[PDB]
RNA sequence: GCAGAGGUUCUAGCUACACCCUCUAUAAAAAACUAAGGACCACACGAG
């Protein structure tokens, strides 16, 4: 669990961009079937995104690249 | 969603029990009441598109 | 009683109506928890038709703020009673002396922040002595209107309910006088002409003390 | 007259006595005030909130 | 080291006594003097009435003819009754009185085990010459204060039970008078009981509780 | 029915009443950290009903919504275990009635308690301007995932330390903790344990708890004063500084970066607020929340031992 | 009626070889204080320990004085000695002599062995020497006492810290057992000079208390 | 309700946003799916 989010907002400077970039990660963990890269431990799906952002594993570019790769993979199956 | 959206409340009450916490804004019924209370005053107020 | 009072406590209880001041002087002939019978003296009584005086004490009755209004005897058999003297302590009144609260041993000090800026720490000894557990008499009412398609029924045959809820109900559809109902329990059975039975509001957990039934002339009075 | 009444019994004239902490069991320095106060219970109970 | 022993028990009255623990080394006398008080005030086996069923009255808030006290007052008087039972954890007490005159705890019929320690405790006053009262009292053991709410027929009343034989525990540390030692402190504990529990066995139980609790973090 | 405080524009369009709400009276709530607040079980059960239904459906306990409603109304043992799941990391908004400024409505992490009153961390009873003479706060709930993340990245009580009107801190210790610290940081010219030399605060706390030395006594102690003078590095200097036992005990609570010229004075209220401000300035936010949470514990604990009572004399 | 909730500790968060955090979840209601405060009072001021008690500098007799070649005054030298943690065997008293000369700190490793005396912190600095010609020499007196006997209540006199414990702090927070209401959750944080681990410290401090109550155990 | 019809239940239950099942003339074998009508005005009360 995280109480102070100051570590995260250094990675995403706006701290308004932080919420919008963490909501997508939380949605991809609740609706989408993807698994968290951080070792999950009892935590809900809304602080796992902040934990990932703190580690520097997620930002506004990495998730866009991942979704582009998903689009390409879907294009591969289209043949 | 919380206060007044006939297609928002009945949607999110099903979304929450389903497992996903999404939102759909709709548009408050109080605004559709104010539109009528001004339209019935001889003043035509509408919405563009 | 207040351990430290102004001196206007023996003049607010008497002058109000809560107490029952004796209007004639004499001796107590028969006391009881609900009535006090005083035998008047010879001089204070009229030569004819004097007899003796009887006071009826009002037992637990709902007040306008849902607090109990009770009278307790303050005398005993054989005790002489003088004119204009209190002999029935009212609600929040001891020995004919106004007494609203209960004196408590108080110490002024900060205690680990549990009395931070206006909080009041209270010992378990207060609850154990039951020095602050007040009564709260609350009144409920069920109405049988005469709607279209037919009037509603007061019977105890409630469709689509189990056998557990009807245990606390008699044959006529009325809760037994003395049951211990809780939140969500059924009090009186009213089925709308096609389940509208009155239910205790959530959280309330009390005991029924009395039930009074009003009936309109023309319709038949039921068994209860 | 309050001081004379206090001296009529045994309690200290100043009106403060040495309390003792409950948990630790040690002594409280700067002895504190003790006595009896009339305390009403207002009817704004929490069960109605 | 030195070992405290139960050297002297003296009773000033029928309620409270003054136990003594003579040899104690400096500092202990103020550690045991608080441990044995916190344990004593919070967990002791006592007996108190729990269920009272009167013959004719349905619920608590109903007056009974011929009795000066309200039924609520009778229940509150009964809650303070001080009785002790020997062998059975549960017992039923029957009270039967008639005629004008106050009723007392001594009027209760006594079985082989259940005996009342204060036969002057007034329960209710009978005023009418032809009034009568018969009640069944259920008395059981317990520990601590158990409210009635947290614990079937309409004619059985519920009274909160407060199993706590001890009311007011006080202790002090006085320097001992050993003929060759120093800093040795003797401890005196005053225990204002309700008259049910004996002092020495009370101390023994309040120390066995500690001996069990401490065995958690020790070999 | 358009204009005025009764018209639509100021009654039904701007201030819409909301679902998932609640109300209760206030309580001291001292134990919970300043990032969490109390909540009665009988209220958190009703607030989080759809979440409970969803979790019961996931567990397979309830086949349909009807059975879930029945078991929720049963209030049996399984329901509480489910409730201790949907409450784990779900912030709630404790909103005061007349919210004049921005800090009026803050977020908190629930901690389920019995009773029937909403607890509140004492240090935030100043921004709310909330007394304890029977005041009433309303509890709201964020539903969507974005709302949960917002009430964490903007509204948590650990996020707004400095008020927007001025840079000065808004969580300044208020009534009892400040008095306890003031009574701790003082000096009596003759108390037992005067003129002695102490190894360090670890030993001063023991020498005071034993009763061998009074809380106020001018003594000589050694202290590891850490310095951030090297850019990004902590320089450790230790000099035998002269102070009181009470001040020395207070040293362990403060973080290492701060110097020793702050806990040496009489420590009134403005001194405490300035100490918090300097800690925030030169140490950040994460090592200031912990410091401000620890200072209240020390202040309460040493204002309880003081017995600061008022008498006629 | 004699059934009592006996605790089962969940973890022992041992930070280092001298710091620990012992905890007990259910414990008993109002028993957390009765156990924690009793343990604190028994072990904070009564333990069979051993430490220095008195030093005599061969050159200095008066307490408010200073020598040459040392940047630490004897006010500071005697302050560095009471913290020196030393354990001995059954012998109740032995005299230690320190003899070293040379620029550089005089660590605890330079203390003469004098037999079976054991030192747990060889790197413990005593007095830094700045002059090559300077030579420091003193005698250290140790005893097997209890508690903390300050010198104010009693040739250099230095406070003796026999009890190995250096800091004690217990806490109590609500720990509900599932449906059952929360009672006491004792947590104890021990800090020891280093002779014995915190776990052994607690398991020896509880023996003394549970052995005191031996005539009242039914 | 595959379209028509009937439906266990856990008020009522092809629309309220609804949803599913079996069956072929008409009801009866089965589990998974939802949350309802409440205006105005006086008096008193509490807190900021
Ligand atoms: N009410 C009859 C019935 C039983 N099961 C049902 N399931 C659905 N989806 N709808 C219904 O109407 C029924
Ligand atoms: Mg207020």
């Amino acid at each position: 669990a995280r109480v102070t989010v100051q570590d995260a907002v250094e990675k995403i400077g706006n701290r308004f961009d932080l919420v919008l970039v963490a909501a997508r990660r939380a949605r991809q963990m609740q609706v989408g079937g993807k698994d968290p890269l951080v070792p999950e431990e009892n935590d809900k799906t809304t602080v796992i995104a902040l934990r990932e952002i703190e580690e520097g594993l997620i930002n506004n570019q990495i998730l866009d690249v991942r979704e582009r790769q998903e689009q390409q993979e879907q294009e591969a199956a289209e043949l | 969603v919380k206060s007044d959206d006939v297609n928002g409340r009945t949607k999110m009450y099903k979304n929450i029990v389903d497992g996903n916490h999404q939102m759909e804004p709709g548009m408050p019924e109080s605004f559709n009441v104010l539109l009528k209370e001004i339209r019935s005053l001889g003043i035509n107020i509408e919405l563009e598109d | 009683k207040p351990l430290v009072g102004t001196g206007m406590e023996r003049a607010v209880a008497v002058d109000s109506g809560v107490t029952a001041v004796a209007k004639r002087g004499g001796v107590v002939q028969y006391v009881d928890a609900s009535r006090i019978v005083i035998k008047v003296n010879e001089d204070e009584m009229y030569p004819g038709e004097a007899g003796i005086d009887i006071y009826n004490l009002t037992k637990y009755t709902r007040s306008n703020q849902n607090t109990c209004i009770n009278q307790m005897p303050c005398v005993s058999l054989g005790e002489p009673v003088e004119r204009g003297d209190v002999l029935a302590d009212g609600p929040s009144t001891d020995l004919g002396e106004l007494a609203l609260g209960q004196n408590m041993r108080v110490a002024f000090m900060p205690w680990n922040g549990y009395n931070f800026e206006d909080s009041i720490l209270v010992s378990e000894r207060v609850v154990q002595e039951d020095r602050f557990t007040t009564i709260h008499i609350q009144e409920l009412a069920c109405v049988s209107r005469d709607t279209k398609l037919g009037p509603e029924e007061i019977t105890a045959d409630i469709p689509n309910v189990g056998e557990a809820a009807l245990s606390k109900l008699d044959e006529s559809g009325i809760v037994y006088i003395g049951a211990e109902v809780t939140g969500g329990d059924i009090l009186v059975g009213k089925v709308t002409p096609k389940d509208s039975s009155l239910r205790v509001p959530n959280g309330v957990s009390g005991t029924v003390i009395d039930v009074q039934v009003f009936t309109r002339d023309g319709v038949e009075k039921d068994k209860r | 007259e309050i001081k004379e009444l206090l001296k009529l019994g045994d309690l200290p004239t100043s009106g403060q006595i040495r309390l003792y902490d409950g948990r630790t069991g040690e002594q409280f320095e700067r002895p504190v005030t003790v006595g009896y106060m009339y305390m009403l219970k207002l009817n704004h109970l929490v069960d109605d909130k | 080291f030195l070992k405290p022993r139960l050297v002297d028990i003296e009773q000033v009255s029928s309620t409270h006594a003054k136990v003594t623990l003579e040899p104690l080394e400096r500092g202990f006398g103020h550690t045991l003097g608080n441990a044995l008080r916190r344990i004593l005030l919070s967990s002791m086996p006592g007996c108190a009435v729990t269920e009272v069923e009167i013959d004719g009255v349905l619920h608590e808030y109903s007056t009974k003819e011929g009795v000066q006290e309200d039924i609520l007052e009778i229940l509150l008087n009964l809650k303070g009754l001080a009785v002790r039972v020997q062998g059975k954890d549960e017992v039923i007490l029957t009270l039967n009185k008639s005629g004008i005159g106050p009723v007392t705890a001594a009027d209760i019929t006594h079985d082989g085990d259940v005996e009342i320690v204060k036969p002057q405790h007034v329960i209710c006053h009978l005023t009418d010459e032809n009034a009568s009262i018969s009640m069944r009292i259920k008395v059981q053991r317990g520990r601590g204060y158990v409210p009635a709410s947290t614990r079937r027929p309409i004619g059985r009343l519920l009274v909160d039970a407060c199993y706590s034989p001890v009311e007011r525990i006080a202790y002090n540390v006085e320097a001992a008078r050993v003929e060759q030692r120093t800093d040795l402190d003797k401890l005196v504990i005053e225990m204002e009981t309700n008259g049910t529990i004996d002092p020495e066995e009370a101390i023994r139980r309040a120390a066995t509780i500690l001996a069990e609790q401490l065995e958690a973090f020790v070999d | 029915m358009i204009k005025g405080k009764q018209g639509r524009f100021r009654q039904n369009l701007l201030g819409k009443r909301v679902d998932y709400s609640g109300r209760s009276v206030i309580t001291v709530g001292p134990y919970l950290r300043l990032h969490q607040c109390g909540l009665p079980k009988k209220m958190a059960l009703e607030l989080f009903k759809p979440f409970i239904y969803g979790k019961l459906e996931l567990r397979g306990l309830a086949t349909t919504i009807k059975a879930a409603k029945k078991m929720v109304e049963r209030e049996e043992a399984v329901v509480w275990d489910i409730l201790d799941e949907v409450i784990r990391e779900h912030p709630v908004l404790l909103n005061r009635a007349p919210t004049l400024h921005r800090l009026g409505i803050q977020a908190f992490e629930p901690v389920l308690i019995e009773g029937k009153a909403i607890q509140l961390h004492p240090l935030v009873c100043a921004a709310y301007n909330a007394d304890f003479d029977g005041d009433q706060m309303a509890v709201h709930v964020p539903l969507t995932l974005e709302a949960q993340l917002e009430a964490r990245a903007l509204m948590m009580s650990t996020n707004n330390i400095l008020s927007p009107a001025n840079g000065e801190p808004i969580i300044v210790p208020s009534q009892d903790v400040v008095l306890g610290l003031y009574y701790m940081t003082r000096d009596c010219v003759n108390a037992k344990g005067e003129g002695m030399v102490l190894t360090g605060p670890k030993e001063a706390e023991r020498l005071y708890r034993s009763g061998l030395a009074s809380l106020h006594a001018r003594v000589k102690v050694r202290i590891t004063e850490y310095e951030k003078d090297a850019n990004g590095e902590l320089v450790a200097k230790t000099s035998l500084k002269d102070t009181t036992v009470g001040r020395a005990i207070l040293w362990m609570i403060v973080p290492k970066g701060l110097p020793y010229s702050i806990v040496n004075q009489a420590l009134g209220k403005k001194a405490i607020s300035k100490m918090l401000n300097t800690c925030y300035r030169i140490l950040g936010l994460k090592p200031t929340v912990i410091f401000a949470d620890q200072i209240m514990y020390t202040g309460f604990a040493y204002a309880a031992r003081s017995g600061a009572s008022v008498g006629i004399d």
